[PDB]
RNA sequence: GCCGC
């Protein structure tokens, strides 16, 4: 009953330029799909950006390199731009060496394995005296959005050395994208529109893989609708209560008052716990002694009781 | 203790009776709650491993916090606090940041900009403290100002401008004659794109009214209006009339509405009203798209002519003077005259150019309908600015002077859309430094007066119900020469009379002695002819260490009279003393 | 407190403090200056028969208040004379038209009657006094950002601003750039203009990360590449807020005028994600803290590594003289400084004796009070800088 | 003051001696000055110059019995309006009845 | 959740008395010794005294006579 | 757009220097993203130097005489790679461009005379019904901040006198709760909230400790007592020659 | 990690009365629900396939504006009730069906002739209340099915003003949806706090409970990107 | 004192 639309016509103007046509398409979908579309690539698309960087004498971000034009900051805002593509790979390291007197762009950064410049011309320091080195170390990862360098905390938890930097990642190869709705040329048909995706890019990501990642990630996220329906911890207290090593003659007493945890001992208060039968001055006051050893002492206030 | 402090922002989605808690502002101000709460469900035994366990901060302590902070009332209050409006209590609500989220409808009462302004939270730990927090000064409970009677918590700026946008009428556009079943059908066309939010239709309506006693009736008819008032009706409460919603909503209709929502349905549809009111309001101008150019300030084409003119007729009276007939104040004080005059000219000229400019064509031939400029609808509207402000923008600048209280004798006859010269713009600084210095120095006035104000009249409290003194006053609406300043109603409004009410007609009683008037009777008696109503005061109570619950009238804050035990000294003093701080001296 | 005819061309209208201080704290203009015997004067072109001459006179407030002074903004020709008969002049302390053969003096400029900070706002004429007075009030408390960005629309007063103020380093005896670095530029100065004897070379310094009084970074980097010709007066580095030598103290924002959806209510700002992720309006800021060894009578205050009743994951982040390795990033309560104070105690019971036995010489009586990170307060360690007095030994570091 | 005259004429002209009851002339007085003369010393001493009002009061010899709304907030009572009204309204029958 | 009071207000009219018995019957159901009349909804005990007071079974009269009547028991 | 503002605040506040550099960082940008877009392209240096000249020698009459016959060509291709993010031209302060000069700029650049763009809504997809004023405002960033005014107390120190909570941040001080706040809670009727502020929470020594044992344990009781400063001022009454006393 | 979006779980509906349901989903990643609330409601609201009355025939007078011969109430409101009156009809593309009534009672949708491929869910809907008095009405409607709102601007059926005197031009409402409107709020999991909570309050004429409409709306929005879909699929 | 409301 309903057309479905064909990728059809996938047009590359440039390495970031592109256009996406898709020919057939009812009254009112045009919009709808364009603006889906447009949402799903500009808020989650995969890719991979700089993570950290460490430099070989460099100690933190405000410091100067002698022989280098830009501080570390600038070195750092300049990586944060580099653009690569890694196959099979989430956590590379790309190395880079240089000498001499000139800018270094990213053409000299050591030939990796499976590892993408696709702009080679990108400008990240300039060496001005003759005897000057540079060598620095890129760890680049695989992300979806933007995470600056503070949130992350879970670094933290094996301990990193002085020297090494943390810039923030975009991880977000797409950076513009605009649509249009146009008349289609079908004629048999009464009224049909097309629509041309127009997206600018660093290169990164394909036209046609990013649009249909994005059209996988609606149909997932639709998937849901289609089917709707639906219409005492501290390990101090829960012991049992032969630990405190108590006497033979309160043995018997906290059996025939219905004590058998460490927890429920903890909930009586004096005034009535001294109208049990047979319990003692001098013996109720080693009960409070062994009890303080453990630092419970008499008369907590719990909410729940499980039986265990 | 438990006290806050942090900066304000904007939160549109909150509730009337809701605020925005930062969660590192809480688990501070809630740390002992916390640590019973720990200590109680057993995951630490000792005071100090709770103390660590809340220092480490784990994700079961934002747990309990989360737990901890859910029914207890929080209040808010901000430093210059003029009268009791200026602290209020809300339910807090954990948001990630630093700034505390305040709802839009309360920053009229309590002055609140979003430029800057900083407010102070505590924290009232106790049942009898929750039970005042949660029943007295909730931002719900307190809707009528308690110096006047008129709703505080009103619409304002773009929830206005987004109500008048709504309810407006073009004369050609989208969809005219049709026919629609109800106002879901409108708002399904609108939202289609099939029909236009200004468009003439008929729509069947179905009202209610509250005629019967204590009972709704129903009624259903065709009424001709437009789109977006059909869609603005699903918002209004049953029972109310459809001639509320058949207007533009200028800032004084919707209060008016407000206030008649409030005294026929109650405090709570009240409330829910004016929470919809906003959200709304808020959507429909952000659907708009209103903004301001450099080409909505219109010029008149007639300025300059005027100007020439206005020109001409100084330099002939300078040459009169020039004769020798005319001593320097007479010149002077015609020169004054003359430059008003045009500047009074030239100000209709703009106003009329800026009114009616939209000249759209119908079905047959063209009309004039009001101006879309934006600028003039939002002058109109009232979300922001006036006529003043307007012909500033637009046409002459007039006459200003204030270096001693003098007046220059040339005007200045350029605007701010044109360029001002530099001994203009010299000549101007006079009147915004006196402004400044004026505006800087009598704070400390007005805080004086409070403060005799707040002392003179501190122990005062209705202690009595009844004093049943037959003493009064005499009410009579303030006339003034051939102007009239006050009617009746406003004056006798909530106040009980002293003696019977005679109707022309003698012998006749109206409403008996000891009678409570309200609306219902204040408009019994402007159907009449009554002129002169005798009415007791607190000035006659005759008793002893306090004011009887009669003499005093109804409570301006709530409908109802008032109770006993209300400081009633310190309430009118703070309404006295609000004002003063725009009183020009 | 009151503005009066007077202040024209000597001190601003406009800018001026607001609450307690409004009218006692004022603001010289661009042109006045101090006369000999301390009064204000501002300068004036003499004017002689119909035509405008070159010539400057500078006019104080008693000589001004005879003459007829034209406006600055009454058109003339090429020759000089006045393109109308009848023109705007101030006479004493009032505004009227004179004649073209009347008037005596010119106003020099448009920026006459203005400050400094009031240059800086274009469109003044369109703007109301009052706002303007705060938007000039409010150009003053700007923090300078990561990266500095011209302003699309200026006035033109940013170089004169930037270069007087003193923040760059201009070159003095200008030549050819020989050396260049992100700390240090060498000019080999040109033949023309040189001292006799010794060759010579400038050498400029440039200040990196600095405290400044009010918390905030002081940062110069070269606009110079390498080789490359430079004049006297020439821009070499701009200071904190300052792009190729012209005032950059705020960043040009693509703005929308238009409510969305209640976020811009009143005077809130609604800001996209994009200007946070660029690093726009991001600033550093550095903090001072210092401890000093102070000298007692129970002994010396030494400063050490060891801190008794110190576990080792505190001593991580300390050098082996107690000072913190420059580039550690320090949170919290970090201990930056160990520094320990020693106790008192000339009788030797047997309880201290055993405890002198089973742990340490000291057995802990020694005190510690190091220097502390306080709460709330993190960032990375830029620099340490040790005294010492004479005669004590010399620190590790 | 005006109720201490109203209420002791009312118990004069209760009793056969009705001719007792004595005729007055009302007052009127600032804002600045009918603070300054209330029978309360506690306030009244917290709002304008007080050293004079407590040398007038300590030669005196007077007492404050906090009857009003500014006096319990100073020595941390609850306020006899509001909630705090019922409160108030015990203490005083107690002692009406010892 | 009870945003607004007004039912519990009319309940026992004067808008101060009604803080008072809120507040003692929290005392009630918080130190001890009694037990919600209305079903417990995750709620704090001032708003459920509030609602007990809307519901119509909780006033002060009736308080002093439980109050009488657990004093006459023991 | 980078930034959201509010057209209500323009007419009231009476500023028209907002939109006419708005209008004017409009034009800017759009001469400045042609120059971009031409040196994006590749195209040869005659091109890009005649449109920058004619960039140069707009408005009515200006007395700048900028040229670039003299201009080297290394010294073009620079200047013009300065200006791939905008052209940074100077209005002075009392007189600088005009309406019709501003709209000739923007007609140079390719962009409408009015001023105003047709805006889409980013998450409706639907176009605004208005034109928006669109342009580049120069924003600043003031010193206050909130990671500087944000602060929470709920126990501290006190002073020696009057056993008071500290006043300020750096501290740990509590907000002060002056005298209008305390009018208001009077007018209010809120009578146990005001004797919590002033007993409990401030100077009752054992009232403190008592309250903070009770939340605590989670009983939610007062027992309120006399604050401390009550007693300073007795103490100081009765260091005159003044007898003052609390009478039974 | 990567490729990973979050699920909706533990959906509440809401159900009111017989065709109002509110309906729940969370959670949802930052800035999808605008995505689909609003492609959803776009396709529910714009395109939907159902079938609504289209054309009236009142026997007598024949114009847009009628005197109506004295039946209480006018013609316009009379096109007013037969626009929203909801019908089934199964198998069938179009169907014309009568109503004929007399003596002093309201004229129900049920009065109307009884076929077996139509079923009307509203037949106790009034469309008049007779004429006044006593007397007969006698008119023939046609239905079709179609898809989305149609508005009766024109025409352009048969020739001249056959059609329209026949159909008096009555809006076509053939999806039936009254009225689909979405809100979306703020909820949290575990650590995270920006993550979206759709809220989706939908109407129904009839015919159709809301959530099978939401249903089906999802089902054509989702099998409109099978193209893509199909061969870039986990199984 | 300087600044913010
Ligand atoms: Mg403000
Ligand atoms: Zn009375």
């Amino acid at each position: 009953e309903f057309l479905k639309p064909r990728l059809v016509d996938i047009e590359q103007v440039s390495s970031t330029h592109a256009k996406v046509t898709l020919e057939p398409l009812e009254r009112g979908f045009g919009h709808t799909l364009g603006n889906a579309l447009r949402r799903i690539l500009l808020s989650s698309m995969p890719g991979c950006a700089v993570t950290e960087v460490e430099i070989d004498g460099v100690l933190h971000e405000y410091s100067t390199k002698e022989g280098v034009q830009e501080d570390i900051l600038e070195i750092l805002l300049n990586l944060k731009g580099l653009a690569v593509r890694v196959q099979g790979k989430d956590e590379v390291i790309l190395t880079l060496n240089k000498s001499g007197i000139g800018p270094v762009t990213a053409a000299d950064i050591t030939h990796d394995g499976d590892v993408e410049i696709v702009k080679p011309q990108h400008v990240i320091c300039h060496l001005t005296d003759e005897n000057a080195s540079i060598s620095m170390r890129i760890k680049v990862q695989r992300g979806r959005g933007y995470v600056p360098a503070s949130t992350r905390i879970h670094s933290e938890e094996d301990e990193r050395p002085i020297g090494r930097l943390l810039v923030d990642a975009c991880y977000s190869p797409v950076e513009r994208i605009a649509y249009n709705v146009e008349a289609a040329r079908v004629e048999q048909r009464t009224d049909l529109d097309k629509l041309v995706i127009e997206m600018e890019t660093n290169g990164t990501i394909d036209p046609e893989e990013a649009i249909r990642r994005a059209a996988t990630i609606l149909a997932e996220q639709l998937e849901a609708f289609v089917d709707l329906r639906d219409v005492e911890f501290d390990p101090i207290l829960l012991r049992p209560v032969d630990d405190l090593e108590l006497t033979v003659r309160s043995a018997n007493c906290l059996k025939a008052e219905a004590i058998h945890y460490i927890g429920d001992l903890v909930q009586r208060t004096e005034v009535e716990l001294l109208k049990t039968p047979n319990l003692g001055k001098k013996s109720l006051t080693e009960i409070k002694d062994v009890l303080a050893s453990r630092g419970l002492s008499l008369g907590m206030r719990l909410e729940n009781w499980p039986p265990a | 203790d438990y006290s806050g402090r942090s900066v304000i922002t904007v939160g549109p989605y909150l509730r009337l009776h809701q605020c925005g808690l930062p969660k590192k502002m809480a688990l501070e101000l809630f740390k002992p709650f916390i640590y019973g709460k720990l200590e109680l469900r057993g995951l630490a035994t000792t005071i100090k491993a709770a103390k660590k366990m809340v220092e480490r901060e784990e994700a079961v302590v934002w747990d309990i916090l989360d737990e901890v902070i859910r029914e207890h009332p929080v209040l808010l209050n901000r430093a210059p606090t003029l009268h009791r409006l200026g602290i209020q209590a809300f339910e807090p609500v954990l948001i990630e940041g630093k700034a505390i989220q305040l709802h839009p409808l309360v920053c009229a009462a309590y002055n609140a900009d979003f430029d800057g302004d900083q407010m102070a939270v505590h924290v009232p730990l106790t049942l009898e403290a929750q039970l005042e927090a949660r029943a007295l000064m909730m931002s719900t409970n307190n809707i009528l100002s308690p110096a006047n009677g008129e709703p505080i918590i009103v619409p304002s700026q773009d929830v206005v401008l987004g109500l008048y946008y709504m309810t407006r009428d073009c004369v050609n556009a989208k969809g005219e004659g049709m026919v629609l079943t109800g106002p879901k059908e409108a708002e399904r066309l609108y939202r289609s794109g099939l029909a236009s939010l200004h468009a003439r239709v008929k729509v069947r309506i179905t009202e209610y009214e509250k005629d019967a006693n204590g009972e709704l009736v129903a009624k259903t008819s065709l009424k001709d209006t437009t789109v977006g008032r059909a869609i603005l009706w699903m918002i209004v409460p049953k029972g109310l009339p459809y001639s509320i919603v058949n207007q533009a909503l200028g800032k004084k209709a919707i209060s008016k509405m407000l206030n008649t929502c409030y005294r026929i349905l109650g405090l709570k549809p009240t409330v829910i009203f004016a929470d919809q009111i906003m959200y709304t309001g808020f959507a429909y101008a952000a659907r708009s798209g209103a903004s301001v150019g450099i080409d909505d300030m219109v010029i008149p084409e007639k300025k300059h002519e005027i100007i020439s003119e206005a020109e001409a007729e100084v330099a002939e009276i300078q040459e009169q003077f020039q004769s020798g007939l005319v001593t320097a104040g007479e010149r002077y004080n015609k020169v004054i005259d003359i430059w008003a005059a045009a500047n009074d000219r030239v100000s209709k000229a703009m106003m009329d150019n800026l009114q009616t400019e939209t000249v759209i064509n119908r079905d047959g031939q063209e009309e004039k309908q009001v101006s879309f400029n934006s600028i003039y609808m939002m002058a109109d509207s009232g979300a922001r600015g006036s006529a003043a402000q307007i012909r500033q923008l637009a046409g002459m600048r007039g006459l200003m002077a204030k270096p001693d209280g003098s007046i220059i004798e040339t005007p200045i006859t350029a605007n701010f859309r044109e360029g001002l010269n530099v001994l203009q713009y010299f000549i101007s600084t006079h009147g915004a430094r006196k402004g400044l210095a004026d505006t800087a120095l009598k704070t400390a006035n007005s805080g004086y007066l409070t403060r005799r104000l707040v002392d003179v009249a501190q122990d005062l409290v209705v202690t009595e119900d009844d004093c049943g003194t037959h003493e009064g006053i005499m009410m009579t609406p303030v006339i003034e020469g051939g102007d009239v300043k006050e009617p009746l109603r406003d004056r006798v409004l909530g106040r009980v009379t002293a003696e019977d009410v005679l109707k022309p007609g003698t012998a006749d009683i109206l409403v008996p002695r000891n009678t409570l008037l309200h609306e219902q009777w204040c408009d019994l008696l402007e159907e009449n002819s009554v002129d002169a109503v005798k009415v007791r005061s607190v000035v006659s109570c005759d008793t002893d260490f306090g004011v009887c619950a009669h003499c005093y009238g109804r409570d301006l804050a709530r409908g109802h009279i008032i109770n006993k035990g209300e400081a009633i000294g310190v309430i009118a003093a703070q309404s006295i003393g609000e004002p003063g701080t725009q009183l020009t001296m | 407190r009151d503005v009066h005819p007077t202040h024209y061309g000597r001190v601003c209208p406009i800018e001026t403090p607001e609450g307690p201080n409004i009218g006692l704290i004022n603001s010289l203009s661009v042109y006045a200056q101090t006369n000999e015997y301390g009064f204000l004067e501002t300068p004036y072109r003499k004017v002689t028969d119909g035509v405008v001459t070159d010539e400057i006179h500078y006019l104080s407030a008693i000589e001004e208040g005879n003459y007829v002074i034209a406006q600055a903004n009454s058109n003339l020709d090429e020759e000089g004379h006045f393109v109308e008969d009848l023109v705007t002049c101030r006479s004493k302390g009032e505004s009227s038209l004179f004649s073209r053969d009347q008037v005596d003096y010119m106003d020099v400029s448009t920026q006459q009657v203005v400050s400094v900070g009031a240059s800086l706002i274009p469109f003044l004429e369109h703007d109301d006094a009052n706002r303007a007075l705060m938007g000039a009030n409010m150009q003053r408390q700007a923090v300078p950002t990561l990266r500095a960005d011209k302003p699309l629309v200026g006035t033109g007063m940013e170089r004169a601003v930037a270069v007087d103020s003193g923040v760059t380093a201009v070159a003095k005896r200008g030549g050819v750039v020989q050396y260049v670095d992100a700390s240090r530029i060498v000019i080999k100065v040109n033949e023309d203009e040189m001292y006799p004897g010794e060759a010579g070379i400038d050498i400029y310094n440039l200040t990196k990360y600095t405290r400044s009084n009010q918390n905030t970074c002081i940062n110069q980097m070269p606009c110079v590449s390498l080789g490359e010709p430079v004049e006297r007066g020439d821009v070499l580095a701009d200071g904190p807020s300052t792009d190729l030598g012209e005032l950059a103290l705020g960043q040009n924002m693509r703005v929308a005028f238009m409510p969305w959806n209640g976020y811009n209510f009143e005077d809130s700002i609604l800001v996209s994600e994009r200007v946070v992720q660029e690093d726009r309006f991001t600033t550093i800021h550095i903090q001072e803290l210092a401890c000093v060894s102070r000298d007692t009578k129970l002994g010396p205050e030494e400063i050490t590594a060891d801190i008794p009743n110190v576990g080792e994951a505190a001593l991580s982040k300390l050098d082996e003289s107690g000072i913190v390795y420059i580039g550690a990033e320090v949170t919290g309560g970090d201990i930056l400084v160990g520094k320990v104070t020693p106790k008192g105690e000339t009788q030797l019971t047997p309880e201290e004796k055993l405890l002198r036995a089973i742990f340490g010489e000291k057995a802990s009586d020694v005190k510690d009070s190091s220097l502390r990170v306080p709460n709330g307060v993190s960032g990375t360690v830029i620099d340490v800088q040790v005294f010492t007095r004479d005669g004590v030994e010399k620190d590790k570091r | 003051q005006v109720e201490y005259s109203r209420v002791k004429i009312a118990n004069r002209e209760l009793e056969a001696n009705g001719k007792v009851g004595a005729t007055y002339s009302r007052d009127l007085l600032g804002i600045t000055k009918a603070s300054l003369a209330t029978e309360s010393f506690i306030s009244a001493a917290s709002f304008q110059e007080t050293t004079r009002v407590l040398t007038e009061a300590a030669v005196a010899g007077k007492r404050d019995e906090l009857r009003g709304l500014k006096e319990n907030v100073i020595v941390g009572r609850l306020i006899p309006a509001g909630t705090g009204y019922a409160y108030h309204q015990d203490r005083m029958r107690r002692r009406a009845a010892g | 959740a009870r945003v607004t009071v007004q039912d519990a207000v009319e309940k026992i009219g004067n808008r101060f008395d009604l803080v008072l018995v809120a507040a003692r019957r929290a005392r009630q159901m918080q130190v001890g010794g009694k037990d919600p009349l209305v079903p417990e909804e995750n709620d704090k005990t001032t708003v459920i005294a509030l609602r007990e007071i809307e519901e119509g079974l909780i006033n002060n009269q009736i308080l002093d006579v439980r109050e009488r009547q657990e004093q006459q028991e023991q | 757009v980078d930034i959201v503002l509010n057209p209500l605040g323009v007419p009231s506040r009476m500023n028209i220097g907002q939109i006419l550099e708005t209008h004017l960082g409009m034009a800017a940008k759009g001469i400045g993203d042609k120059i971009n877009a031409m040196l994006k392209q590749q195209q040869e240096v005659a091109k890009l130097r005649e449109f920058i000249q004619r960039a140069y020698d707009l408005g009515a009459d200006v007395r700048q005489k900028v040229d670039l016959s003299t201009f080297s060509d290394e010294e073009v291709m620079r200047l013009a790679e300065n200006l791939r993010k905008g052209m940074p031209i100077a209005t002075p302060v009392f007189d600088g461009a005009k309406e019709a000069e501003i709209k000739e700029l923007l007609k140079l650049g390719d962009l409408p005379t009015s001023g105003q763009i047709r805006l889409y809504d980013g998450r409706t997809g639907e176009q605004f019904e208005r034109p928006v004023t669109v342009g580049y405002m120069y924003m600043l960033k003031l010193n206050h901040l909130v990671d500087d005014k944000m602060h929470a107390r709920s126990t501290g120190s006190y002073s020696l006198v009057t056993q008071q909570p500290l006043g300020g941040k750096a501290q740990f001080g509590g907000q002060r709760f002056g005298e209008m706040e305390v009018w208001a809670l009077e007018a209010y009727g809120a009578a146990y909230t005001l004797q919590e502020m002033l007993t409990v929470k401030s100077d009752d020594v054992n009232g403190r400790t008592k309250m903070y044992k009770n939340i605590v344990d989670g009983n939610h009781q007062m027992e309120p007592g006399m604050p401390e400063s009550f007693n300073v001022l007795l103490k100081e009454i009765r260091s005159l020659g003044i007898n003052i006393e609390l009478e039974d």
